RNA sequence: GAGAGGA
DNA sequence: CGCTCTGCTCCTTCTCCTTTCCTCT
DNA sequence: CAGGAGAAGGAGCAGAGCG
């Protein structure tokens, strides 16, 4: 495959690609972009039901070839196959006939409620009765 | 026979952790709402080790002495049989050890939304 | 008693033991030709009532987990069909010792 | 009369088998011309056919009569009676003389 | 070098043998019912259906007093749910279960009481929150109550009516129910019971058939077995109306306890709209926050309708109990809803002007879009019954909150990478390596690496395809699956493992410190404790008292945790 | 370890 | 009225035992 | 290296009920 480097799959292109491919996206499927998060989510508008939000396939082909980013030629099949390894760590939400639009989730990470875990602070040192996944194990 | 992703260097000693280095994310600091729950789980709990229904247990001197009389009792223990019960729910061989024929009494668990962690 | 005539479909022997007041057994005609009782090697068995058997314990200060057991469906066992639980008496006879009592609980 | 003990255990009941087991011992040791007692060859009978049943004296006519697993684990099948044991969490009460 | 003699005391290892569900129960009774209660209940986990007896036997405090005290200590506490079958050879019986519910409502106590004051606005006038909380207070820690005692123990007649006023809104809100003999009978028992008296009664003449008259006694027992269980929650005591005074008073003799089922409808329903805050707007957050309270009440059970636990599912048709379910989950009066109930509803402090974009207050057209686009997405938060007539899918949006939950959890403990590797097999189905590398982008060496620690619980389990004669390795090929299943019930039992462990820490600290914590009430010197205590024993107590407040909130997390893998 | 008396 | 499970009963292929020890070499 | 005896899976039919 065209992103094999010295016979193994580097993940520094992959992943600027992915992260790409998420930014074009986001700013597709949403009113302003991000833009309407620097105030926080108290504010933050969304696109109406009836709307097509969603980027198909094609978009992404013509803005990764507008951006000459990626400095290589990539087929269709190629980049759909890169949107849906994106499609997981809920991310670029898959809709029929091939269309993609960001997770809310995807974007409230960028910054009880297990959800967002990223907020949660870590245990305090030399500190008990913390919970351990692997304490039973 | 050696793997292909190993070497010598990380094989020789068998050491397994033992102890766990992957923690949920539900050990941050507490808010106040969750202080609050605490209490109403730290008072809910009390109330019921004070509550009749414990049974937990798994100086006392026989001689009389002038010096333990005109000394009040601790308080008005409340055993499990003086509590009002609904007799149509429980099984009747349990019948001869509750309040089937004594006096009615019920106390009140009274909840205070203060606080009673120190600072 | 039901004495079928030459075979029973298993499926009526999965059947027979669903009565909780009473009870039925199964006999084949071909082993009901000659009772067993008259053999020349069966001996004498007395099925022992409730107070013979409480009496035969507090004699020999055993309980019902000690006598030697006889199962059922033991050919002269179901012949005298034996409860669970119930003692028989054997009156064995031998050469050297004349008669003798040994005392069975079916199981 | 057969020879056959199970046989005459199946179609004549316990005790015919028990008369069989000490008739047999007996007509085999006297046509040998060997002075046995017969209270020997009666209490092995009895020991064959008071569980219920007519029990060999090999490793699995003992392991249907002694319960303790020690014995059981001496004479025959000890890795396997003993694993069995822990397995089935067997609470043996030492009285055998083994 | 930590010695095995140290390994043993401080590094959790002789309990980590214990049983998830028994260490539990056992800890939380012995926490507050005592040491009797939590070995009799450890007794009931460990063997099930103990009689007295049986209790006694098995149990070196075998005084029968004591047996009967922790019984009825455990019976009015509902901690036990008892039945009393009959021998028909002799002497009856009754043998006693372990209870569920009951030790799940000692679990969920500080929730249950949280819930109580935020559904019911009443905090808000700050005047009778207090008498609600100390009402639900001793609802829960005394089991059952009788409206008359709780009157009578207090004097003032405006606080009677208040006290009054509030049973009857709860008893109708739903979160308190009539106890009555079934909440002692196990659910299996019943409907062993109910399979009689509906195929006995059968004439001897020929049935239909035999599978066909058994599925006839099914069909006859499962109407009464759900009008039976629905028979508490039918209000037959509250319609007391016109004693005097023509006013809606509950009837002072009937008993009544709190409605399990309710709360966790309600602990449902939060974990839903946690679910929908990120995915939609915080405006449309509300919105399904405020539908969901709507329909909360008429919703169907979160565990099941009490038939999956009863017998055995089917041959097949258990997928019938899904669409039986699902018509009443499409069908029942309340569930259904449209925008004109949320506008009628909706509190004024929500602006819902600017919220929504047209193109690149209390509007009906503008909630009913956000109701559309909450129907819109691919998470089934609402589904549509008529054109403008929606209705939440609960049959359908358990298993993707289940899998939501499980993936991240997985992300938050492992890397994000697991969440990658889970979400990738789960998506496909019986993956190798080559196509996991091909299909997920990544080094093979992590990938080996993640799913070498990810096997290690019950996410991603390997299937064997022999090559050979023999199974051996270095010939077979190894591919992947995921059964969400086991994983589930994996993490499951681990949270409970976690909440146990956190409550014997709990009690092991209280117990190890207890001679300040004993004098801080010795002399009712609450509330004294820096002018009469020596500086030490405040820091001290204060050490402990922040202790047990973090154990407790991270018990409350844990709960929100696993409340979802609780659900069915 | 295994080759063979031996009674 | 064939069809389709259970259930039973063969049938085959597998596993655990074979004094006493008593020496030397 | 022979001899004996169980436990465990295939495998081929009766038997039951059925839509």
């Amino acid at each position: 495959g065209p992103w094999f480097t010295d016979g193994e799959l580097d993940i520094e292109f992959i992943n600027s690609l992915l992260t790409i491919v998420w930014r074009f996206i986001s700013e597709n499927t949403f009113p302003n972009g991000f833009k309407n998060f620097e105030n926080g989510p108290k504010k933050n508008v969304f696109y109406a039901p009836n709307v097509k939000n969603y980027s198909t396939t094609q978009e992404i082909l013509e803005f990764i070839t507008a951006a000459q980013v990626a400095n290589v030629e990539l087929t269709p099949s190629n980049i759909r196959s890169l949107c849906e390894v994106l499609v997981y760590d809920d991310k670029l939400e898959k809709v029929t006939h091939d269309c993609y639009r960001v997770t809310l989730e995807s974007i409230l990470q960028m910054n009880f409620s297990i959800f967002n875990y990223f907020k949660m602070f870590p245990a305090s040192k030399h500190d008990k009765e913390v919970v351990y996944f692997d304490e039973w194990t | 026979n050696l793997p292909f992703g190993l070497g010598y260097g990380d094989v020789g000693k068998n050491h397994i952790t033992e102890f766990p280095s992957i923690p949920l994310p539900i050990n941050g600091p507490i808010t106040n709402k969750e202080r609050s729950l605490a209490v109403k789980y730290i008072n809910f709990g009390k109330t019921v080790k004070d509550g009749p229904f414990y049974t937990g247990s798994m100086t006392n001197d026989g001689i009389e002495r002038y010096s333990d009389k005109y000394l009040k009792k601790r308080k008005i223990g409340i055993s499990i049989d003086d509590h009002p019960y609904n007799l149509n729910l429980f099984p009747n061989e349990l019948y001869n050890v509750m309040g089937i024929n004594k006096k009615k009494l019920l106390a009140i668990s009274k909840f205070n939304n203060a606080d009673d962690v120190f600072t | 008693i039901f004495v079928y005539q030459n075979n029973i479909t298993p499926s009526a022997m999965k059947l027979v033991p669903s009565i909780p007041p009473a009870t039925i057994e199964t006999f084949n005609e071909a082993a009901l030709v000659v009772n067993i009782t008259h053999h020349e090697l069966v001996p004498k068995h007395i099925r022992l009532s409730s107070d013979e058997k409480r009496e035969l314990l507090k004699r020999y200060r055993l309980k019902e987990s000690q006598l030697p057991r006889i199962q059922r469906a033991d050919p002269v066992a179901l012949y005298l069909g034996l409860k669970r639980g119930e003692v028989v008496k054997i009156i064995r006879k031998s050469e050297t010792s004349g008669r003798y009592a040994s005392y069975r609980i079916c199981m | 009369t057969t020879n056959h003990v199970l046989e005459v255990f199946s179609v004549l009941g316990i005790e015919a088998a028990r008369y069989s087991i000490i008739r047999e011992i007996n007509y085999t040791m006297s046509n040998h011309g060997m002075s046995v007692d017969p209270r020997h060859i009666q209490l092995l009978g009895d020991v064959m056919t008071y569980k219920g049943e007519v029990l060999g004296i090999t490793r699995f006519g003992l392991s249907k009569m002694r319960d303790s697993v020690l014995q059981l684990a001496s004479f025959e099948k000890t890795t396997d009676h003993l694993f069995d044991a822990a397995f089935y969490m067997k609470k043996d009460a030492v009285e055998g003389v083994s | 070098l930590v010695t095995p003699e140290d390994v043993m005391t401080i590094s959790s290892l002789e309990q980590r043998t214990l049983n998830p569900d028994l260490f539990l129960y056992k800890e939380l009774v012995k926490a507050h019912l005592g040491e009797r209660a939590a070995s009799v209940i450890g007794m009931l986990v460990a063997l099930g259906r103990l009689s007295v007896r049986e209790l006694v036997e098995k149990i070196d405090g075998m005084d029968v007093d004591s047996v009967k005290t922790t019984l009825v200590s455990l019976t009015q506490l509902r901690c036990v749910k008892y039945l009393q079958e009959t021998a028909i050879s002799g002497k009856k019986t009754t043998y006693y279960y372990y209870n569920e519910e009951g030790i799940h409502i000692l679990l969920y106590s500080g929730l249950i009481i949280d819930e109580i004051i935020t559904q019911m606005r009443v905090n808000d006038e700050e005047e009778h929150k207090q008498l609600v909380a100390e009402i639900v207070q001793n609802v829960i820690s005394l089991g059952s109550l009788t409206v008359e005692d709780y009157l009578s123990s207090v004097t003032s007649d405006s606080m009677k009516y208040t006290i009054s006023s509030l049973f009857v809104q709860l008893c109708e809100m739903g979160y308190l129910i009539q106890i009555s003999k079934l909440h002692y009978t196990p659910i299996e028992d019943l409907w062993q019971f109910l399979y009689e008296k509906h195929y006995k009664n059968i004439p001897r003449n020929s049935p239909l058939s035999d599978l066909k008259k058994r599925s006839q006694a099914k069909m006859n027992a499962k109407t009464d077995f759900a009008k039976i269980i629905n028979k508490p929650n039918e209000l037959s005591q509250i319609l007391t109306v016109d004693p005097k005074t023509s006013l809606r008073i509950v009837k002072p003799t009937v008993s009544l306890t709190i409605n399990l089922d309710r709360f966790m409808k309600g602990r449902r329903s939060k974990q839903l709209i946690n679910l929908a805050k990120t995915r939609v707007g915080s405006v449309t957050a509300q919105v399904y926050k405020i539908a969901l309270r709507l329909t909360e009440q008429k919703s169907p059970k979160i565990r099941d309708p009490l038939t999956q636990t009863g017998l055995l599912q089917d041959l097949e048709e258990a997928k019938s109990f899904q669409d039986e379910a699902e018509l009443v989950e499409e069908k029942t009066p309340g569930l259904t809803f449209n925008a004109i109930d949320l506008a009628r509803h909706l509190p004024a402090e929500l602006d819902l002007r600017g919220s929504l974009l047209s193109r690149k207050p209390h509007s009906a057209s503008l909630i009913n879009s956000h109701l559309k686009i909450l129907a819109s997405s691919n998470f089934p938060f609402l589904n549509e019954t008529k054109p403008g007539v929606y209705y939440v899918p609960y049959s359908k949006l358990m298993p993707v909150l289940k899998s939501s939950v499980y993936e991240y959890v997985i992300a938050s403990t492992l890397g994000p990478s697991a969440m990658r590797l889970s979400r990738c097999i789960r998506d496909n189905k019986l993956v190798s390596e080559k196509i996991i590398n091909s299909t997920a982008l990544m080094k093979e060496k992590d990938i080996r690496s993640t799913l070498a620690s990810l096997i290690r619980y019950n996410s991603v389990e390997i299937q064997e395809v022999p090559r050979t004669a023999d199974r051996s390795a270095s010939r077979a090929v190894f591919l992947f699956r995921c059964k969400e299943t086991h994983s589930y019930n994996f993490m499951r039992q681990n949270l409970e493992w976690n909440m146990a462990n956190l409550l014997f820490k709990k009690e092991k600290l209280k117990q190890e410190n207890s001679t300040l914590l004993k004098k801080a009430n010795r002399d009712d010197v609450k509330g004294r404790e820096n002018e009469l205590l020596l500086p030490s024993e405040l820091n001290q107590l204060k050490m402990v008292n922040e202790r047990e407040l973090n154990v407790f909130a991270r018990l409350s997390r844990l709960l929100s945790l696993w409340e979802v893998f609780q659900m069915a």
